[PDB]
RNA sequence: CUUGGAUUUACUGAAGACUAACUACUGCGAAAGCAUUUACCAAGGACGUUUUCAUUAAUCAAGAACGAAAGUUAGGGGAUCGAAGAUGAUCAGAUACCGUCGUAGUCUUAACCAUAAACUAUGCCGACUAGGGAUCGGUUGUUGUUCUUUUAUUGACGCAAUCGGCACCUUACGAGAAAUCAAAGUCUUUGGGUUCUGGGGGGAGUAUGGUCGCAAGGCUGAAACUUAAAGGAAUUGACGGAAG
């Protein structure tokens, strides 16, 4: 039917990555971050910047031949937060409303089997 | 004086319990003491579950859930309104809010 | 002052006296 | 300055005959030149595709297969089985509280000398008339269950080749027979082969692979 | 209940009590006559036996010890003396 | 830090840690503590016992074994975090809180140290005094239940008893200054056995002597002088850059 890439979306709390590869992931087709759409550091991870990022990502994809994508959402993971950033849901919604068709959706947040020590110290970050 | 009969934790018949880091501030908190919430949230907000389903290449594809278990220390949880200050008599109630 | 730090202060001062007493050893 | 997408050539990926819909999709690479062939730099790639797509049924939606390309025949990529894994959300949906989780793994080689590690998972099953909140199995029984898992993975892999074993995984023969073998030990649910890893491959035999492609 | 016949407990509730908590402690165990299926030979066996008792005629185990009462093997019938 | 391609993506490799989810008012251990699998080594409580010995015991100055973390000595390792140190911000000032690097340390092998809000702020042994429902381990009688395998001698679940545990709920015969307490009750109606500690607040765990330690320090431990209060629990109010 359609020709699938894989939209590997990394939505942290400081930025939002929209990166579409082939199925293998060794070939990158389009990579637009929320920081290429705004000039303020404070909203690099905003839903607005992620939606704009997906439209440019979506815009670049049609001219290469990608008509549909699979979604691999991840949060920062590791020792840091496992919840996705605010930009991951809007960039995903933008892709569906941009004419790209969506296949499988998966969370690929890296999750440790206990892991190494987390930054911040014993008492946490005191504010 | 003594504020709680459970000492604000869940350690009885035990010497030591391994710590956990608060999700929000990374403070070391004992596992029995940590305020724990298990969240199973829909991955797509209810506004967007329709248009992405129209855009789906699969007929009758069920959207996956987002599974997460969150750990908070006492300062973060009180601040984030996950738990609230209760009256002296209302503190004892330990059933989940309905 | 805090009891732990008041205690730390005397420890540094007890240590100094012992070193001071060592002169006449 | 160059639009590097002008130099890309598309190839079609074909899955092994163990699956139904062998037409997985399309990939690309820098076009083959005189200095560097596209073929040698194109082989060894691994694609992770949901098993439900490879079989049509949506019942296999929670398993994902790695297909590894090691031969190109014009614009077609002839792939082989590279591994098994569960989706993160499906695995997270089985690990509930008030039940016991039991896991086992074993390293075993197939008939054609494919060394694999297979990870098995199971949970205690709550009986229909049970009243108490939790369903915990005593630690001695879990040791017997873990041991029983291992001898089935060892037995059902070393007696067969990787291609037949791949055909064994789709209907979960090993997970259901392990469930059958532990009935007298403890009632179990969601007995799954949740992950398969290729560690070592035999010396490559193109003839054996072409037979797996028609 | 303030007034009660402590000297004459109801025998039903006396039997549910722990074996050391009756008026006079009395064991609840007993001795048995074991008929193996193979032959006919009276063999006296303790109910809570700690030994894999074997009958003299054939060196066949009559019972296997457990945490509590011994479990008689199949074909062996017991009658309490 | 980044057109010397950073961040990102897929595959592969190497190092050390750490054992997520399952994980609980659940288990074990003298305490400190203990959570991947399997093997081996020697332990252990409880239960069951118409086994055995017969007072062998309880608690214990002195004296022994163990004793989180940090710290010390000497090797090895040093991924991640990270005292010290350096820095970018903030501020009136900030040696800090926040951010970026980071050395000891964090790990391990041989030795040291012997301290924690080492807490249940609650000594141990023995007896008695009240109801209820859960739960872990063992033992003993019984099912409209599922399953081995088709059923038993499978296992699970369900229903009853019991002993031991980890706890929880109610009540107050009773205690207490109250908070509260099934022990913190059976204490002016004052005596079951036994070990330790305190005698208004400071000065002060200071000085001195002794002893242990490589050191840091540990154990033991005053006095002069000063003072009308210091303190506990609860009530009303006032206030809060806490919640509703
Ligand atoms: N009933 C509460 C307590 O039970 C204790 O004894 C109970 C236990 O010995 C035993 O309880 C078992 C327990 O071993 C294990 N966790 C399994 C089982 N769920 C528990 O038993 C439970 O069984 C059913 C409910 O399932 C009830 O009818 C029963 O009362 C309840 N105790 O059954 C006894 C029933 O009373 C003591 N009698 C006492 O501390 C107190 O009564
Ligand atoms: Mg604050
Ligand atoms: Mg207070
Ligand atoms: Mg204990
Ligand atoms: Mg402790
Ligand atoms: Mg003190
Ligand atoms: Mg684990
Ligand atoms: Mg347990
Ligand atoms: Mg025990
Ligand atoms: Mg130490
Ligand atoms: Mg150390
Ligand atoms: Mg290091
Ligand atoms: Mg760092
Ligand atoms: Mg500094
Ligand atoms: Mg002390
Ligand atoms: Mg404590
Ligand atoms: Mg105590
Ligand atoms: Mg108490
Ligand atoms: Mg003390
Ligand atoms: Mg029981
Ligand atoms: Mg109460
Ligand atoms: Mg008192
Ligand atoms: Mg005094
Ligand atoms: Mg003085
Ligand atoms: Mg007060
Ligand atoms: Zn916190
Ligand atoms: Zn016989």
């Amino acid at each position: 039917s359609q020709v699938f890439g894989v939209a590997r979306i990394f939505a942290s709390f400081n930025d939002t990555f929209v990166h579409v590869t082939d199925l293998s992931g060794k070939e990158t087709i389009a990579r637009v971050t929320g920081g290429m759409k705004v000039k303020a550091d404070r909203d690099e991870s905003s839903p607005y910047a992620a939606m704009l990022a997906a439209q440019d990502v979506a815009a670049k994809c049609k001219e290469v031949g990608i008509t549909a994508v699979h979604i691999k959402l991840r949060a920062t993971g590791g020792t840091k937060t496992k919840t996705p950033g605010p930009g991951g849901q809007s960039a995903l919604r933008a892709l569906a409303r941009s004419g790209l068709r969506i296949g499988r959706i998966e969370d690929v947040t890296p999750v440790p089997s206990d892991s190494t020590r987390r930054k911040g110290g014993r008492r946490g970050r005191r504010l | 004086p003594k504020k709680r009969a459970s000492n604000g934790r869940n350690k009885k018949g035990r010497g030591h319990v391994k710590p956990v880091r608060c999700l929000n501030c990374a403070r070391c908190v004992p596992k029995d003491k940590a305020i724990k919430r298990v969240t199973i949230r829909n991955m797509v907000e209810a506004a967007a579950v329709r248009d992405l389903s129209e855009a789906s290449v699969y007929a009758e594809y069920a959207l996956p859930k987002l599974y997460n278990k969150l750990h908070y220390c006492v300062s973060c949880a009180i601040h984030a309104r996950i738990v609230r200050v209760r009256s002296r008599t209302d503190r004892k109630i330990r059933t989940p809010p309905q | 002052m805090r009891d732990k730090w008041r205690k730390k202060r005397v420890r540094r001062l007890k240590r100094k006296r012992r070193k001071v007493r060592a002169r006449s050893k | 300055v160059v639009d590097p997408f002008t130099r890309k050539d598309w190839f079609d990926i074909k899955a092994p005959t163990t699956f139904e819909n062998r037409n997985v999709g399309k990939t690309l690479i820098n076009r083959s030149t005189g200095l560097k062939n596209a073929a040698d730099g194109l082989k060894g790639r691994v694609f992770e595709v949901c098993l439900a797509d490879l079989q049509g049924s949506e019942d296999h939606s929670y398993r994902k297969i790695k297909l590894r390309v090691d031969e190109v025949q014009g614009k077609n990529l002839l792939t082989n089985f590279h591994g098994l894994d569960f989706t993160s959300d499906k695995l997270r949906s089985l690990v509930r509280k008030w039940q016991s989780l039991v896991e086992a793994n074993v390293t075993v080689k197939t008939s054609d000398d494919y060394v694999l590690r297979v990870f098995a998972i199971a949970f205690t099953k709550r009986q229909p008339n049970q009243i108490k909140k939790t369903t915990y199995a005593q630690s001695s029984k879990l040791r017997e269950v873990r041991k029983k898992m291992i001898e089935i993975m060892q037995r059902e892999v070393s007696n067969c080749t990787l291609a037949q074993l791949t055909s064994k995984l789709i209907p979960e023969v090993i997970g259901r027979e392990i469930e059958k073998s532990t009935q007298t030990i403890f009632p179990l649910q969601n007995v799954h082969i949740r992950k398969v890893k290729l560690l070592k491959q035999p010396k490559f035999d193109l003839g054996s692979l072409l037979a797996l492609h028609g | 209940v303030l007034v009660q016949d402590l000297l004459h407990p109801s025998p039903a509730t006396e039997a549910k009590q722990h074996k050391l908590k009756t008026l006079v402690q009395q064991p609840r165990s007993f001795f048995m006559d074991v008929k193996c299926q193979g032959c006919l030979n009276i063999t006296t066996v303790f109910s809570h036996a700690q030994t894999a008792v074997t009958c003299d005629s054939c060196s066949t185990v009559l019972c296997t010890p457990t945490g509590g009462k011994a479990k008689l093997t199949e074909g062996c019938s017991f009658r309490r003396k």
